[PDB]
């Protein structure tokens, strides 16, 4: 079946870099598009942005530019997502989540979430 | 969730076996504008899952109790026959003309005595 | 119109 899995919980403090993983199986992964989504504990969904798994090119939300990357290895069928500068406020599940044929803008199949947690000390 | 680009109650709530409606308001740019609209249900501690699809469209597997509509600038999820399991959070979103995704707040869908 | 995001 279609299967996206996510790398394992994140502990980290401020400044630090994490690069979360998330390998797709049961479908041709440069075929469909990735997406990124946020969600902070308590809080709502939050659209990161996506990347095309034939161009490698990412698209970031507004909100998301600058400390963020979305990247590929697809010779092991896998999204990355690197987070820069973890500040206290990226404590959060992020998802990645396959955009379903034909245009990406539904999301079909969704990682389990990679719980990353930015510790400030209070 | 109440600052979100798409409109949602915070709360909504039914008994079982009956049918509740849960709206989502946005703009002629975004759900009024595009057959891109998508709900999520998403139980404590799971990834949201997919229930309904540009619009009213159902992915196999998920039970003909959930669908979907709109008109003019808002979407509605409807929920029949409710069941206990169906307390959970649900999430709108859409496509829009900037090229972007936007959700709405979410709602906590409640079932009264499950 | 919609852009196809792959």
């Amino acid at each position: 079946q279609v299967q996206l899995v996510q790398s394992g919980s994140e502990l980290k403090k401020p400044g630090a870099s994490v690069r979360i993983s998330c390998k797709a199986s049961g479908y041709s992964f440069t075929s469909l598009s990735m997406n990124w989504v946020r969600q902070a504990p308590g809080q709502g969904l939050e659209w990161m942005g996506w990347i095309s798994t034939k161009s490698g090119d990412p698209t970031y939300a507004q909100a998301f530019t600058g400390r963020f990357v979305f990247s590929l290895d697809t010779s092991v069928n896998t999204a990355y997502l690197q987070i820069n500068s973890l500040e206290a406020g990226d404590t959060a599940v992020y998802y990645c989540a396959r955009g379903q044929p034909p245009v990406g803008w539904t999301f079909d199949y969704w990682g389990q979430g990679t719980l990353v947690t930015v510790s400030s000390g209070g | 969730g109440s600052q979100s680009a798409l409109t949602q109650p915070p709360s909504a709530s039914g008994s079982p076996g009956q049918s509740v409606t849960i709206s989502c308001t946005g703009t002629s740019s975004d759900v009024g504008g595009y057959n891109y609209v998508s709900w999520y249900q998403q139980h404590p501690g799971s990834a949201p899952k997919l229930i309904i699809y540009e619009v009213s469209k159902r992915p196999s597997g998920v039970p003909d109790r959930f669908s979907g509509s709109k008109s003019g600038n808002t979407a509605s999820l409807t929920v029949s026959g409710l069941q206990a399991e169906d307390e959970a959070d649900y999430y709108c979103s859409s496509y829009t003309s900037s090229s972007t995704l936007v959700f709405g707040g979410g709602t906590k869908l409640t079932v009264l005595g499950g | 119109d919609v852009v196809n995001q792959n």
